[PDB]
């Protein structure tokens, strides 16, 4: 393999482009790669462990990953408290050696295994040009997706449960028993509108759903890489995709993008999969828990919270949403789909009831509205808190806004790159990508436009 | 041969850094400028003047450093070293703000060195001197907004302080203090600016994109020679997909080269045109008509009107700080807010 | 070959990088004041 | 295409330009640290102390009202 | 001027008696301060409830005042309401109240002193310590 | 040979005068609805309640409202992120009191914006071009995105759209300023330096190859006349060019190179915008720009300003008076 | 003022330093162009 600009044709600034055709190379490059994933994943970990005071919530500290492993129903029990700091401190250490084990392996078949793969075995040496091997690769590992999702499945059902913000008693590590297998409700998520109120996907509100999602993805996803090995690309696959490395790339980049967008989103508006106990509280649940602090205020003081107008007329503390339903005033009115562990308790059919406004509020409700009113997801890049008119004394930004922008930054960045990398497949299947032929310039052989 | 034709051969020696007779002009002027900057953010207070800190030595990081104006009780003084201000102490000197007259003036003076290096070096090479004729933009802006605007205010404490911060709070405060959003020659040159960024990007990447492949790498950048005399790129091709994508497209290039220079030059020179008037409170603030219609219609509400009202919120929350030689008292009672902020 | 050492460029390379560097450690030296 | 003077990188990467920079550098490094540890750049620029902001007797801030007696004001704000 | 004696010195009960912090205690009540009460005490008002700040003025007025050093250190064991009739154990984060309050249960005795010092330090070196939200 | 074939060949014609392509079948129906209707709304649209408070704000021609203070006003509230569609309205007058329009320009005119990107790579597909100058017009397309969808995704409600009219633009860039610290962010840094070095590299490029033009014409007609459309020679000396400008500062500051030049023209201002529509867009979910204040203490513990400070005066003067009857409780929360 | 002097005297040893190491090419190229 050519590792120079006169042998490739490519510069140091592309020099990973020298190893589309070299697959023994391309598996190393993968493989390290892999490594720095699961290193990030380890070192991180004990970072966060190391750091971690566990009587603290999570959210103050910024952690973004013993909120996941937490989430799984590690090293936790009621209300999100830590029990156990072991298995927190088990998975850091598991990816970091294994990271030390995917770096080695990288590391060879990048610098001393084979260049090319396909004079060495068939089953492993591909070539981009050959249907059935890509969808061959894609099939493996679809298999392996799926077992995945099966293994969140097991986690949740055999192997000691996930926790459920949503739970009885409160929040709680809680085995699911009976998920969602009804298609209806799992597909019907798929068919919800991605707007206020419906939420698309972004509104999966219960552990069964999840876990029953997770069921039909890893049947899916099994049956898809079954279907990939025993098939080939059939013709109007063939005629309408660009068959190349370099488009395939580009077609997992515009994936990824996608997911990235919708990670951002479900980790800033979701309070299930991403528990508040450990993710602090969203934008959504933090306005609301300002309206319901200050209702609990003024109604311990004796205001009329029902008959209490505003200075324009509408209701201080309680209005009715545009289809009616009885929802807290003032501007989070805009954020009256939300729906929480604290709140739910005081909904009736209508909305937010009276009945339960006057006597139904517990102190721990009001604990609550007052920490994730004062922990909403504001705050300064120098990790300043609250609105960013206050003063330097609150050292805390959410890590639902971290997690939310990094993803939106990263989703934003690899649809540029499904462009360039889709636009040049394009373009170097079609043999222009290097730029117009003088003598057969095709603009010189069209007509003129007027 | 004459000492001034010696003078003048040695001074036009073709050397890394190329001198001139603006040289002697440019680079000392320029160093009492960068370094009088370089200097006042690394040491020297504002603490005196504006009851700020404004250095690294007092703990101000690269956005908060500043050279502050000069305290306003000066006037327009040109606050010399040596003037009846400092009287040559170079500690009371720093104190009272004389750097900011110092890096302003100097870089004036610099920056007109530039300019007669521009033509210097455009006489000298053979070519026509438009880059010196671009650079009068950057000429009208910083004589407008550094020495015009204070010059029609009360003193050089109501100019720009050389800092980043200091220049956002000149922002938002001609923003609250003089609608200057509003004023139709900043408007030109925002027009200015963004189409010139706009140009430059669509110039760039047109290029880029219609480029003859005039070599086998697909690194397309070795397929060009600077002696060549061909076009690199297909300015038939990239005519074709502007007019098909856009409606229009260039077919002159010298034009689109002019166009290039004339759009971002204009904006600035409009742009300072508009803050001359600015030095004298010929403002752009109000629509009279829009006014007395909120005055005599309490539903009427624009935009506009809003603006307004976040205008004079601005002004009484940020002066007393702002303008503290003034000892503006404003009771918390007197603040304009609205509910519940 | 047999370049000489001082120059025009000698100077501005130098009048610039000499007080960059003592700016520099006066504010690495300033990292360490306390309040 | 080269204008006469020795070139950078024939420069920084010889033995004799390392053995003089092994010691200018450090020297001009350690003057600025001097400079401000020592506390001189204070008294040359006039830039208070950490505890010079306030004094016992003025608990506001030191705003230059004079025209040009700006030395007898500064004293008086100590 | 530098962090004198006098700036440290502040009232302990309602008698008269003063006591005089440390660099070293006002720094640890400063810490705490950050660490724990800033995400609804930042700069001495109170996000949940601005009525009842810590300014000087709200802490003389409370039943009984709250701005000395032993009625504060009381107050964080057992908070109650600004005419002290309410119990606020289960409403406001104290010591007496772990299993609810986990954020404080390794805070001593001397770091509550401390926060309860920094507290009545804090107003004299800043003029919009306790005031509105918006300020 | 087929009707859909013809019909195929007619839509991926480069002989169109306006090119078409699939792209354009999805850009030219939303591109022509969004601006059917927002001619139409800007002239004549009755005043909308944006902040959902029974305070409808007057933004067309119509009602009182100049070119610099008109508007299409963004959607109530009351709505936030709820799909509000004409047929979801009970009336026209509802759909038109609660903002309805913002939300029909405002989607149609994003479709138009992302086709039309896609309609430039697939019009530089079929000339034989390279095809990454829709990766260029992606940096515009992501600020708009940014300012029309992420930040009202981010906020919660439309109604944080920026409003579609001059001093809407304006009131929209003040309330972020009050609540984002937009200056103090360095995305929005980038932003700057994009825009003002794009503007000088126009600047400097435009004014260097009007400087280096061969002389083909007299004084008396313009020098544009020494160019012809389709010329293969260059029309001005590059080495005079680079010759001035390495002299300008010193050589190897020059690009002598002009693949290279063209290259940075067009990478500079579309990575600073890619920059700044990243900080709109994460600013969405208020991870907002620098906090500085009181950053400096005096050794007693007394606050020492910076101009951080006074800036965050400013910033506090907007925010206490912006949609001043809109809040009911202490924080401004989103 | 000690602070003058102690400032001052890395300043004469980097002066001093690069003297000793450049000094006789120095005088060369000094007589080089008389
Ligand atoms: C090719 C594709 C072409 C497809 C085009 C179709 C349009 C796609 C974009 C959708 C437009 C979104 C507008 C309103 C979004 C919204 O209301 O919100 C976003 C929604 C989420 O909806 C929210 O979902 C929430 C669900 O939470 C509910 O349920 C939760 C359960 O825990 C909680 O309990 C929570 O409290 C409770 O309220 C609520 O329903 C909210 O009211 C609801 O608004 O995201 C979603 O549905 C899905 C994610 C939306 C898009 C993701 C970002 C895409 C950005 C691309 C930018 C590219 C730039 C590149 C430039 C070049
Ligand atoms: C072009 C591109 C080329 C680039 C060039 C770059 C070169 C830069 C070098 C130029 C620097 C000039 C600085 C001028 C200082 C100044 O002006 O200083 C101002 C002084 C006047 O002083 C001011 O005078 C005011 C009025 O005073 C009068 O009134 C007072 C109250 O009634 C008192 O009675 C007082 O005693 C009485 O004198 C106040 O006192 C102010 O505090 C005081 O500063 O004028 C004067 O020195 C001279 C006045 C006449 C000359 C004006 C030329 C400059 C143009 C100014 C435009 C002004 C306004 C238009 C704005 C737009
Ligand atoms: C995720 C990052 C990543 C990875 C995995 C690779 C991987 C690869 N690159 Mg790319 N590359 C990258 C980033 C990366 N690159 C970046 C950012 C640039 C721009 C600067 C380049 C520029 C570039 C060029 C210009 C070229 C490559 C080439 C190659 C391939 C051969 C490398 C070689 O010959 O190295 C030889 C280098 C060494 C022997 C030096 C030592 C390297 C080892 C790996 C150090 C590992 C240290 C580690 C701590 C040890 C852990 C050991 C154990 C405990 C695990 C290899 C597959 C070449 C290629 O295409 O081959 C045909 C090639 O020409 N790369
Ligand atoms: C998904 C990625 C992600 C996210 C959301 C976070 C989030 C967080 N981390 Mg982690 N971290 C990450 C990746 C991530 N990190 C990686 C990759 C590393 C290894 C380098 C670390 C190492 C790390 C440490 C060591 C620490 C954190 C800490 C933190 C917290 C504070 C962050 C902070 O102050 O940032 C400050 C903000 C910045 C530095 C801004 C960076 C801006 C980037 C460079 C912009 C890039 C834009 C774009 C991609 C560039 C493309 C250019 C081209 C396309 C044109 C926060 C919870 C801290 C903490 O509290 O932990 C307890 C902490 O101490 N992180
Ligand atoms: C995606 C990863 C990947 C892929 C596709 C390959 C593919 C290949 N490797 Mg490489 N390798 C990898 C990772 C990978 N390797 C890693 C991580 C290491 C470091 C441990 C190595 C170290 C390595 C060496 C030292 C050699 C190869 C060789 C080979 C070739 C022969 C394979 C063989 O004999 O299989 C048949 C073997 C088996 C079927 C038994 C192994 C089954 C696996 C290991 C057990 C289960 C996998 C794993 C533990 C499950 C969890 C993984 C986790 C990430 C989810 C083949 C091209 C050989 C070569 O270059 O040939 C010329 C060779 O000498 N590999
Ligand atoms: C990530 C894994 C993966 C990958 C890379 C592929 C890749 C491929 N599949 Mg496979 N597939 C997968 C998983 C995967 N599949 C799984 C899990 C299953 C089981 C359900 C299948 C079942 C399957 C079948 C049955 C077939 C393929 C076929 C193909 C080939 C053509 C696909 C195509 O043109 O789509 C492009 C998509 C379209 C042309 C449909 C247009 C519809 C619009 C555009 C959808 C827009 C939705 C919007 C963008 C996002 C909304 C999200 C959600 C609400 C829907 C290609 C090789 C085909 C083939 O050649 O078979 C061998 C084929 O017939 N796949
Ligand atoms: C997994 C995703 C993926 C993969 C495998 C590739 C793979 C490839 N890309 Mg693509 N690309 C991607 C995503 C991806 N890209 C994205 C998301 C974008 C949009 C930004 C691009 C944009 C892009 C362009 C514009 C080009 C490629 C090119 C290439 C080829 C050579 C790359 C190389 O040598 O880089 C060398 C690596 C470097 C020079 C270093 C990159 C430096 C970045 C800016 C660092 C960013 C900062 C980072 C966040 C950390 C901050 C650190 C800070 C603290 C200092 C190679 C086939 C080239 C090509 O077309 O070849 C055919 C090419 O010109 N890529
Ligand atoms: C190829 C290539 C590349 C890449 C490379 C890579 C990507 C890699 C990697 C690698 C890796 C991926 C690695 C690793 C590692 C790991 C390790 C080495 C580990 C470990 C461990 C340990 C030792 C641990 C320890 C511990 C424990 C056990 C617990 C406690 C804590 C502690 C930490 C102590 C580059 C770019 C250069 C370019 C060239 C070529
Ligand atoms: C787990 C879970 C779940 C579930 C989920 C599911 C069940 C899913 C799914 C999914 C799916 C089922 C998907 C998908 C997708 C698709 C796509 C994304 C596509 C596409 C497209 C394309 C790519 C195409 C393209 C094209 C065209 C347009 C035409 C021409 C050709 C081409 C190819 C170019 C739930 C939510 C329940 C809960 C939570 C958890
Ligand atoms: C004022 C005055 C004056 C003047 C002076 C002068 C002229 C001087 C100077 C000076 C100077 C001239 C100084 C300097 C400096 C500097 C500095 C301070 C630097 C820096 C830097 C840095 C820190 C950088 C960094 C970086 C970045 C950021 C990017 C990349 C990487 C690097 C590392 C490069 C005199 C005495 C005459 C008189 C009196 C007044
Ligand atoms: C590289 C950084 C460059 C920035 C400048 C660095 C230099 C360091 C500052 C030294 C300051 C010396 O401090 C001050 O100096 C001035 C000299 O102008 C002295 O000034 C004294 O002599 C001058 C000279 O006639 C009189 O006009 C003046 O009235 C008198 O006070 C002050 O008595 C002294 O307090
Ligand atoms: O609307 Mn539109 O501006 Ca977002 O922040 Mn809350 O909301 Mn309302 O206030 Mn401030
Ligand atoms: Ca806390
Ligand atoms: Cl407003
Ligand atoms: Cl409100
Ligand atoms: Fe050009």
């Amino acid at each position: 393999g050519g590792r120079d600009l006169p042998s490739t044709g490519f510069a140091w600034w592309s020099g990973n482009a020298r190893l589309i055709n070299l697959s023994g190379k391309l598996l190393g490059a993968h493989v390290a790669h892999a490594g720095l994933i699961v290193f990030w994943a380890g070192a991180m970990t004990l970072f966060e462990v190391a750091h971690f005071i566990p009587e603290k919530p999570m959210y103050e500290q910024g952690l973004i990953l013993l909120p996941h492993i937490a989430t799984l129903g590690w090293g936790v029990g009621p209300a999100g408290e830590v029990t156990d700091i072991f298995p927190f401190f088990v998975v850091g250490v598991l990816h970091l050696i294994s990271s030390a084990v995917l770096g080695l392996g990288g590391i060879y078949h990048a610098l001393r295994g084979p260049e090319v793969l396909e004079e060495y075995s068939s089953f492993f040496g591909y070539d981009w040009k050959d249907k059935n091997q890509m969808t061959n690769i894609i099939g493996y590992h679809l298999i392996l997706l799926g077992c995945g999702a099966l293994l969140l499945v097991f986690k949740a059902m055999f192997f000691g449960g996930v926790y459920d913000t949503w739970a009885p008693g409160g929040g709680d590590v809680r085995v699911i028993t009976n998920p969602t297998l009804n298609p209806a409700i799992i597909f019907g998520y798929l068919l919800k509108a991605p707007f206020g109120g419906e939420g698309w996907i972004i509104s999966v509100n219960n552990m069964e759903d999840i876990i029953g999602g997770h069921i039909w993805i890893g049947l899916i996803c099994i049956s898809g890489g079954i279907w990939h090995i025993l098939t080939k690309p059939f013709g109007w696959a063939r005629r309408a995709l660009i068959w190349s490395g370099e488009a395939y790339l580009s077609y997992s980049l515009g994936a990824l993008s996608l997911m990235g967008f919708i990670a951002s989103v479900f980790v800033w508006f979701n309070n299930t999969a991403y528990p508040s106990e450990f993710y602090g509280p969203t934008g959504m649940e933090a306005s609301q828990s300002q309206a319901f602090t200050f209702l609990v205020r003024d109604q311990r003081l004796g205001a009329n919270i029902a008959s209490a107008q505003g200075p324009t007329g509408l209701g201080k503390y309680l209005m009715r949403s545009p289809s009616g339903e009885i929802i807290f005033g003032g501007e989070t009115m805009r954020f009256w789909d939300f729906r929480g562990p604290w709140l739910e308790p005081l909904r009736g059919p209508n909305g937010l009831d009276l009945d339960k406004l006057r006597n139904d509020i517990q102190p721990w409700q009001v604990r609550r509205a007052a920490e994730y009113m004062t922990h909403a997801p504001l705050g300064s890049l120098n990790s300043v808190g609250g609105v960013i008119t206050d003063v330097n004394s609150f050292n805390y930004v959410s890590p639902r806004a971290w997690l939310a922008t990094s993803h939106f930054v990263l989703g934003f960045f690899f649809l540029v790159g499904h462009l360039w990398h889709a636009g040049r497949a394009r373009a170097a299947a079609a043999g222009f990508e290097k730029g117009i032929d003088r003598e057969t310039e095709p603009t010189l052989f069209m007509p003129d436009l007027d | 041969r004459g000492w001034f034709d010696v003078l003048d051969d040695w001074l036009k020696r073709d050397r890394f850094v190329f001198i001139g007779w603006s040289g002697l002009l440019l680079f000392p002027c320029a160093f009492m400028a960068l370094g009088g900057w370089l200097t006042g953010t690394t040491f020297v207070t504002s603490w005196y003047t504006h009851g700020l800190a404004s250095s690294y030595l007092e703990g101000a990081n690269f956005l908060t450093v500043a050279v502050s104006s000069p305290a306003d009780a000066f006037g327009h003084s040109l606050l010399f070293l040596w003037g009846p201000e400092a009287q040559g102490n170079l500690t009371r000197w720093f104190q009272i703000g004389g750097l900011w007259p110092f890096v302003a003036l100097h870089g004036a003076f610099g920056l007109i060195g530039f300019m007669l290096r521009q033509f210097e070096i455009s006489r000298l090479v053979g070519i026509r001197p438009y880059n010196a004729i671009a650079f009068s933009g950057p000429i009208a802006v910083f004589v407008s907004v550094f020495l015009m605007y204070p010059l029609g205010q009360s003193s050089w404490f109501f100019a720009p302080s050389f800092g980043v911060a200091g220049i956002f709070r000149f922002i938002l405060f001609l923003q609250g203090f003089h609608n200057w959003t509003l004023n139709p020659f900043h408007m030109m040159g925002v027009a200015g600016i963004l189409g010139g960024a706009l140009l430059c990007a669509i110039h760039g990447a047109t290029v880029e994109n219609t480029l003859f492949e005039d070599g086998e790498d697909s690194n397309t950048f070795r397929a060009f020679e600077p002696t060549q005399a061909e076009e690199t790129y297909s300015m038939v091709t990239a005519n074709r997909f502007w007019s098909q994508i856009f409606g229009i497209a260039f077919s002159n290039k010298r034009w689109l080269h002019f166009f290039m220079l004339f759009v971002p030059v204009t904006g600035l020179w409009m742009s300072s045109v508009g803050i001359v008037g600015l030095a004298l409170n010929l403002r752009a603030y109000d629509f009279v008509s829009q006014e007395l219609r909120a005055a005599e219609d309490p539903e009427f509400e624009t935009f506009y009107t809003a603006n307004i009202l976040l205008n004079e919120g601005m002004r009484a929350w940020m002066a007393p700080q702002d303008q503290p030689h003034e000892n503006f008292i404003f009771p918390e009672e007197v603040l304009p807010r609205g509910n519940a902020l | 070959v047999t370049y000489p050492i001082f120059t025009v460029r000698w100077l501005a390379v130098h009048t610039l990088a000499v007080p960059s560097v003592f700016f520099v450690g006066a504010i690495a030296a300033m990292q360490f004041i306390q309040r | 295409g080269t204008t006469g003077e020795r070139p950078f990188s024939d420069i920084v990467t010889s033995i004799r330009y390392w053995v003089i920079h092994s010691i200018t550098i450090p020297m001009l490094f350690i003057a600025g640290w001097l400079f401000v540890s020592t506390g001189l750049a204070y008294d040359a620029f006039g830039t208070p102390r950490p505890d010079e902001y306030f004094t016992q007797t003025r608990q506001e801030l030191p705003i230059l009202q004079e025209r040009y007696d700006i030395n007898q004001e500064i004293q008086e704000f100590n | 001027v530098e962090l004198t004696e006098s700036t440290r010195t502040i009232p302990l009960d309602e008698a008269g008696g003063t006591t005089t912090l440390t660099a070293r205690q006002f720094t640890n009540g400063q810490k705490i301060f950050v660490d724990t009460c800033t995400q609804c005490h930042l700069q001495g008002k109170t996000k949940t409830n601005n009525n009842v700040s810590l300014g000087l003025a709200d802490l003389a007025g409370a039943e009984p005042r709250r701005d000395n050093v032993l009625a504060l250190v009381e107050f964080l064991k057992n908070p109650k309401s600004y005419d002290g009739e309410d119990d606020y154990s289960e409403l406001h984060p104290n010591i007496s109240r772990p299993d609810i309050y986990p954020e404080m249960r390794n805070y001593t005795e001397d770091d509550i002193f401390d926060v309860a010092g920094y507290t009545l330090i804090a107003p004299k070196l800043d003029e919009r310590w306790g005031g509105t939200i918006y300020f | 040979a087929s009707l859909w074939e013809q019909f195929c060949q007619w839509v991926t014609s480069t002989n169109n005068r306006i090119y078409v392509g699939w792209f354009g079948t999805l850009m030219i129906p939303t591109l022509l609805t969004a601006t059917t209707c927002f001619i139409i709304a800007f002239i004549a649209a009755p005043p909308v309640d944006i902040d959902g408070i029974r305070e409808p704000v007057a933004g067309s021609l119509l009602y009182g409202n100049n070119i610099i203070s008109g508007a299409v006003v963004p959607s109530s509230n009351a709505i936030g992120l709820h799909f509000y569609p004409i047929w979801e309205a009970a009336s026209l007058d509802e759909w038109l009191y609660n903002g309805g329009p913002y939300q029909l320009v405002v989607f149609h005119f994003l479709i138009g914006i992302f086709c039309y990107m896609g309609r430039q790579w697939e019009l530089s597909y079929r000339l034989g071009m390279r095809p990454w100058i829709c990766v260029a017009y992606s940096a515009p397309v992501s600020a708009a995105t940014a300012v029309f969808l992420i930040y009202p995704i981010g906020q919660g409600s439309f109604s944080d759209g920026m409003p579609l009219g001059i001093s809407g633009t304006f009131n929209f860039m003040i309330v972020f300023q009050a609540e984002h610290n937009i200056l103090m962010h360095p995305f929005h840094m980038l932003g700057v330096a994009g825009v003002f070095g794009g503007s000088l590299f126009s600047a400097m490029h435009g004014s260097l190859v009007t400087s280096s033009l061969v002389r083909e014409t007299t004084e008396v007609e313009s020098q544009n006349y020494g160019y012809k459309f389709g010329q293969e020679e260059e029309t001005y000396n590059i080495v005079a060019a680079h010759g001035y400008f390495g002299r300008l500062i010193f050589q190897y500051a020059s690009f002598n190179n002009s693949r290279s030049l063209h290259f940075f023209l067009g990478a500079w201002p579309v990575i600073g915008i890619w920059f700044t529509a990243m900080g709109v867009s994460t600013m969405a979910f208020n991870l907002n720009g620098f906090n500085f204040n009181q950053s400096i203490l005096d050794s007693q513990g007394r606050v020492i300003g910076t101009w951080a400070d006074v800036l965050n005066r400013a910033n506090i003067g907007f925010e206490v008076m912006h949609e001043r009857n809109a809040h009911n409780f202490p924080l401004d929360l989103a | 003022d000690w602070r003058v002097i102690v400032v001052v005297s890395p300043l004469l040893i980097a002066a001093t330093w690069a003297a000793i190491n450049i000094g006789a090419a120095a005088i060369r190229q000094l007589q080089d162009v008389l």
